């Protein structure tokens, strides 16, 4: 159930074709995780691609609008 | 300089490696060298918190479209180049400006190289395509001219010069980034800042790795030929003397790291709020995001740090 | 709507705090590195340092005063590098924290007290106020932003030609829904239909990369015709 990195070598965990985002570090661009079971190591994902239908005369322009309250400990 | 190199350091492997009547007779000395293995975890885990801080901004990844219609900007040296570790054409320029088992490991970054051009790219394609708005929510696609616009009423003058002077404007701008391109590759002295945090790490480690061949008043600097030399009583003075000035010299070194990681720790703190206020915004703090009045930003990585061209 | 919108944001703070206690981990990794420093220093009286024994009254009295003061003097050079130790940690740990305490203070004093356009300073998004909290050895702020949710695609145009003479938006910009033009301000839809009071004319078609055709009405034409 080996599998080499470049972090080390992962002993116990199966290599996933798929990226989710990262859940335990690891090293290297790796990223572990435990989903049904199993813990299952990857290559973290940044996140969802999206593209955006720019044109030279095509614009975006909101309607409505949320007020969010977020929260900063320090 | 956004990030340092993420070394730890064993303790015990440094101080008495491979001997268990040193291991042993350091364990005398307490909780110190698990006090210093800390320091330096904490140290590597703070690295790539920083990296995270300063370009893990962005919440989706945009990709521009193809069709690359921006009124004459041509960006081309900016945007990745999808035939190479797909980077740009500045950030490879930034990228070749920039140049043992004593339980000194050397951790990797959490980050690949590659990863951090894709935020970075996926900010570029972001700001170009859409302004501000999607730092400020979602991504809103509007054309580059009218951004340019938008931005040049920012620093108050109408909307028509630019309306007007496009041409010219995105001559200056092409202009300019070759400009930028040519110094880069011509006077390799730019990257001062991040080749000489790496340098000064170097020559730390390298003192540390010299303090082991030295007899803090010994007899001899090797511990196996003070072991395989002297009885356990003479041996152990002889021990102590050893342990003693190793211990100081890794001290000093871990508290060096520590000192010179708060301030990079200062700087990858100072750059994320550049990139947020820069980059995804347009501020009017004069001199903070360039010599002159501020027009954008566009972030370039670079090997241990990032790289801003301040349009003004 | 906005006030609901407003009070069941701070109703989602309200929980979010409530049920989840990994939010506080700024603070609370303050309070641990501090008591780890002062635990570990504590656990190290209890070293031999190389000595015969960590109890000085043992040193004291199973050695003679002319050894035992060597003895006593290993522990006594043990005993304060170990403290020196925790007095550097301790020095550089309160660098960081008056870091954040600076940090803290141009907060309150640039969102609180005022409103600040600095991006991502005050919350993700656009900036309207944000009221702070107290909490132990620290402070706790609840940046009210505003972030714009619902948008259409609208096909605009840089300026429009009315009698050869180009016209851009003193405050808005050109969009047309697919029917007609209509001029509206940056961040919230609100068409208005093309007067003289909201655009300004500058020089003439033969520069505006991408102008359009149109008519902006004029509110003087029908007062005089009445
Ligand atoms: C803006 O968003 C609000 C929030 O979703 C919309 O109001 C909702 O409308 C639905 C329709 O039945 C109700 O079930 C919700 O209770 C409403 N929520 C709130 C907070 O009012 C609103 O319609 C949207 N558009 C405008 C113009 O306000
Ligand atoms: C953006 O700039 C690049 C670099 O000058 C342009 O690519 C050059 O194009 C000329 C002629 O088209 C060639 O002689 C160079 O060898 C090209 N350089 C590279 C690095 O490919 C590119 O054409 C410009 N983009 C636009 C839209 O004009
Ligand atoms: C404003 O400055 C620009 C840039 O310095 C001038 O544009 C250049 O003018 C020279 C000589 O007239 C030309 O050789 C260049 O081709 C022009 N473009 C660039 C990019 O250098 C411009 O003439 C100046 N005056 C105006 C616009 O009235
Ligand atoms: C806007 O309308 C004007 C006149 O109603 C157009 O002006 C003429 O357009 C034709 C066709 O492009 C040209 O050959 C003429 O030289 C223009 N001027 C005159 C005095 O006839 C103008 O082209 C229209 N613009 C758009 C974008 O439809
Ligand atoms: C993952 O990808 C490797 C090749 O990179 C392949 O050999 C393996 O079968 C894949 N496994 C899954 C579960 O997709
Ligand atoms: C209109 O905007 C939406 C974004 O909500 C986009 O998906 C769509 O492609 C746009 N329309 C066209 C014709 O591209
Ligand atoms: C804008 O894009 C359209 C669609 O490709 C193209 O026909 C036009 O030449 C471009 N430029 C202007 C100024 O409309």
């Amino acid at each position: 159930n080996v599998f080499q990195t470049r972090a080390g070598c992962l002993i116990g965990a199966e290599h996933v074709n798929n990226s989710y985002e990262c859940d335990i570090p690891i090293g290297a661009g790796i990223c572990a995780s435990y989903q049904t079971q199993s813990i299952i190591a990857y290559t973290m994902s940044l996140g969802a691609e999206n593209s955006v239908a720019y044109s030279n005369n095509s614009i975006a322009i909101p309607t409505n609008f949320t007020i969010s309250v977020t929260t900063e400990i320090l | 300089p956004v990030s340092m190199t993420k070394t730890s350091v064993d303790c015990t492997m440094y101080i008495c490696g491979d001997s268990t009547e040193c291991s042993n007779l350091l364990l005398q000395y307490g909780s110190f060298c698990t006090q210093l293995n800390r320091a330096l975890t904490g140290i590597a885990v703070e690295q790539d918190k920083n990296t995270q801080e300063v370009f893990a901004q962005v919440k989706q990844i945009y990709k521009t479209p193809p069709i690359k219609d921006f009124g004459g900007f041509n960006f081309s040296q900016i945007l990745p180049d999808p035939s190479k570790s797909k980077r740009s054409f500045i950030e490879d320029l930034l990228f070749n400006k920039v140049t043992k088992f004593n339980g000194l490991t050397v951790l990797p970054p959490l980050l690949t190289d590659e990863m951090i051009a894709q935020y970075t790219s996926a900010l570029l394609a972001g700001t170009i395509t859409s302004g501000w708005t999607f730092g400020a929510g979602a991504a809103l696609q509007i054309p580059f001219a009218m951004q340019m616009a938008y931005r040049f009423n920012g620093i108050g003058v109408t909307q028509n010069v630019l309306y007007e002077n496009q041409k010219l404007i995105a001559n200056q701008f092409n202009s300019a980034i070759g400009k930028i391109q040519d110094s880069l590759s011509s006077t390799a002295s730019a990257l001062g800042k991040l080749q000489d945090v790496v340098n000064q790490n170097a020559q730390a480690l390298n003192t540390l790795v010299k303090q082991l061949s030295s007899n803090f008043g010994a007899i001899s600097s090797v511990l196996n030929d003070i072991l395989s030399r002297l009885d356990p009583p003479e041996a152990e003075v002889q021990i102590d003397r050893l342990i003693t000035g190793r211990l100081q010299s890794l001290q000093t070194y871990v508290t060096q790291q520590l000192i010179r990681a708060a301030e990079i720790r200062a700087s990858a703190n100072l750059a994320a709020t550049k990139m947020s206020e820069c980059v995804l915004g347009q501020s009017k703090r004069v001199d903070f995001c360039g010599k002159g009045y501020h027009l954008m930003s566009f972030p370039q990585s670079a090997p241990h740090g990032v790289v801003f061209l301040h349009v003004t | 709507l906005i006030a609901n919108q407003f009070n069941s944001a701070i109703g989602k703070i309200q929980d979010s705090l409530s049920s989840t206690a990994s939010a506080l981990g700024k603070l609370q990794d303050v309070v641990n590195q501090n008591a780890q420093a002062l635990n570990t220093l504590v656990k190290q009286l209890s070293s031999n340092f190389g000595a015969i024994s960590s109890v000085l009254n043992d040193i004291l009295s199973r050695l003679d005063p002319p050894e035992a003061e060597v003895q006593i003097d290993r522990l006594i050079t043990g005993r304060l590098q170990s403290l020196q130790t925790y007095v550097t940690q301790q020095l550089i740990r309160a660098a960081e924290i008056r870091a954040s305490a600076n940090l803290a203070a141009t907060k309150m004093s640039e969102c609180v007290l005022g409103q600040s356009k600095r991006v991502d300073f005050c919350g993700k998004g656009y900036h309207l106020m944000s009221f702070p909290q107290s909490a132990p050895h620290g402070v706790v702020f609840l940046h009210v932003t505003y972030v714009p949710a619902q948008e259409k695609n609208f096909t605009t145009a840089p300026a429009i030609c009315h009698d050869g003479k180009a016209h851009f938006p003193r405050e808005g910009v050109f969009v047309s829904n697919g029917t007609h033009w209509f001029v509206t301000q940056r961040n919230f839809y609100e068409p208005q239909i093309i007067t003289t009071d909201n655009t300004f004319v500058s020089g003439n078609c033969d520069v505006v990369i991408g102008i359009v055709n149109n008519t902006v009405y004029d509110p003087l034409q029908p007062e005089l015709d009445s």
